[PDB]
RNA sequence: AGUGGAGCCUGCGGCUUAAUUUGACUCAACACGGGAAACCUCACCCGGCCCGGACACGGACAGGAUUGACAGAUUGAUAGCUCUUUCUCGAUUCCGUGGGUGGUGGUGCAUGGCCGUUGUUGGUGGAGCGAUUUGUCUGGUUAAUUCCGAUAACGAAC
């Protein structure tokens, strides 16, 4: 049958926003003395199911929980 | 009581829902304990595909297996076999939905293949439509390899072998066992008298081009006693030509 | 020159060898005789009505197809129309046939212009070196 | 369990299938209350 | 009794418009599409986010690939599909590239699945080499090859 020319046409694509990539965030966590204290700059949640594991985000405020949905002020 | 109230504000929400952001009582279901209860009252059949799609990210989304498995099980699937049946067709929004519930794969093969191939009603558009969503998504070896061992040994179907081959066509390396119950289902049809698809041979096409590597002497005649017993004016010299063209080990 | 003459069509390769690409006579000589560089402007037509449809990616804007009006479209499939109507600020328009198109179908108009050829004469032609195959 | 068997040259990973076939509170009222007060924000009434 | 003459309403052309969606033009075109459309009902227009497959090759990922996410700032829209906060989620991966390679395609062709019962034209005979003709007709009768009757025709099926 007849077939068709298909119309190339250019569009640039290319660029796509992207989240920006936090490179060992494991530094932040925790303080290590140098005899081998640990040191935790951040808030464990008592939360019911993920306890003792979670961190807090530390906003201009407040911490924030990543799992649960915590609120505090 | 009280909260019926809103959660039948939110069934009518959930009625003719099409974007935006969801109430927050939603998003914190799978995180009550009488969740079924407050699911009923959600009333999931009376659901848009948007707010479907969402649901299931939702509950793709909090983890705890069992729970999204029987999700799966009760709302997602007769939906999808109620859908395909009117429209002929699967929906956008549903297909996302269940790309979003391949995001979690051992509910998915449990809830959604598994019940779907062992049903025995899997019409051909179904598994066609099916089995393209799992070849969209990439999947474990060991997942994918026990579904491979339980769709072999379970009863055949015309669906099945479009579910056969196209996880064939991941060509992952497979467990010797399961590549032992394929050849003995192949060879359990060796003596039907039931004229077989296209599909099947195309099935066992695939196989042969992807795993001569590891196929022994035994079997290996064993599938050309297969040939020769069931054979195809285009397919089978195909499969014989792949069967003398290939090295072991 | 008159005719009778003998036309041959050269070829500068490389290297100064000089390679036959063309042989003939000469014809009647006239600046008269017209040449018409064709350019086809091809669509797609997306939505099929009887005996109307409409067309897309045929021009982009609005006057455009208001410019292109009185020249009739053909179609690869044989049917033959005329634009009615532009409806999108795009390149969108109303055109009407003689028959139902296909969905397999593409519309098409031809547009004419004359063309005349280049002033690059010189009767200096470099000496060629001796032929060779490659 | 078939009877031919893979024989010779080595398996990599032993497959772990006993787990599939062997198979088969003032957030609340937070949460409530945080929807009481968005659907009050909806028609607001009041504010100038 | 009216219509055609007047005003209004509605339909079809024609005119404007970015759009004023659309098949049908002397019955079967003409309040048909239950079509009395302020959002859906809408096929039309003007703008704005999202991503759009498998397979091969080259990268990153366990020194997190990616999902989900409270509050505040934005665009025409409560856009965690961006920023401050980056907190959890453990591979369920996403970033280029190359293929008239493609598939939740379109369309045509071939042939089969789900249900039961066992006025026109032939069969035989006659006429003609044949196209054809008789039945299917003088008369009366009938909406009608109907009926009465005649009869190289006798019986029938729809
Ligand atoms: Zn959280």
């Amino acid at each position: 049958a007849k077939k068709r020319k298909k119309k190339s046409y250019t569009t640039p694509k290319k660029n796509k926003h992207k989240r920006k990539k936090v490179k060992l965030a494991v530094l932040k966590y925790y303080k290590v003395d140098e005899n081998g204290k640990i040191s935790r700059l951040r808030r464990e949640c008592p939360s019911d199911e993920c306890g003792a594991g979670v961190f807090m985000a530390s906003h201009f405020d407040r911490h924030y929980c990543g799992k649960c949905c915590l609120t505090y002020c | 009581p009280r909260v019926l109230e809103v959660y039948r504000g939110v069934r009518e929400v959930l009625s003719k829902y099409r974007s935006g952001k969801l109430p927050k009582a939603f998003k914190i279901i799978p995180a009550l304990s009488n969740w079924e209860q407050i699911l009923y009252v959600t009333e999931p059949e009376a659901w848009t595909a948007a707010a479907m799609y969402q649901a299931t990210r939702i509950f793709a989304s909090n983890l705890k297996e069992r729970m999204a498995q029987r999700f799966y099980n009760l709302v997602l699937l007769p939906r999808v076999r109620d859908d395909v049946a009117e429209y002929k067709r699967l929906n956008f929004h549903l297909y996302m939905a269940l790309k979003k519930a391949l995001f979690k794969p051992g509910a998915w093969f449990k809830g959604i293949l598994i019940p779907l191939c062992e049903s025995g009603t899997c019409t051909l558009r179904e598994a066609i439509i099916v089995g393209s969503i799992i070849t969209k998504c990439s999947i474990p070896v060991l997942h994918s390899s026990a579904a491979m061992l339980k769709i072999a040994e379970m009863e055949y179907s015309g669906a099945n072998s479009i579910f056969l081959r196209l996880l064939l066509d991941k060509k992952y390396a497979l467990p010797y066992r399961v590549l032992d119950a394929l050849v003995f289902h192949f060879l359990g049809f060796r003596t039907e008298k039931r004229e077989l698809p296209v599909l099947w041979h195309q099935c066992l096409l695939t196989l042969v081009q992807r795993y001569k590597a590891d196929l022994a002497t035994d079997q290996k005649e064993a599938l050309l006693e297969l040939l020769r017993l069931q054979p195809h004016p285009q397919l089978s010299p195909e499969i014989r030509r792949e069967l003398q063209s290939a090295v072991p080990r | 020159t008159f005719p009778p003459a003998s036309v041959l069509l050269f070829k500068q390769k490389s290297n100064g060898m000089h390679s036959l690409i063309a042989t003939g006579h000469l014809m009647s000589v006239d600046p008269d005789r017209m040449v018409i560089k064709r350019v086809v402007l091809s669509g797609h037509p997306f939505k099929i009505f009887t005996k109307m449809a409409v067309v897309r990616y045929m021009f982009f804007n609005r006057e455009d197809v208001l410019w292109f009006k009185p020249v009739e479209l053909r179609t690869k499939w044989g049917r033959r129309g005329h634009i009615k109507e532009p409806l999108g600020t795009h390149g969108h328009m109303k055109c009407s046939f003689d028959g139902k198109l296909k969905s397999q179908d593409t519309v098409l108009m031809n547009l004419y212009k004359r063309v005349f050829p280049k002033w690059t004469y010189d009767p200096y032609v470099p000496e060629p070196v001796p032929w060779l195959k490659s | 369990s078939s009877v031919m068997r893979r024989n010779e040259q080595l398996t990599l990973h032993d497959e772990r299938f006993e787990k599939f076939y062997e198979q088969y509170s003032n957030r609340l009222q937070e949460v409530l209350n945080d929807y009481y007060k968005e659907k009050a924000e909806n028609c607001v009434k009041l504010n100038t």
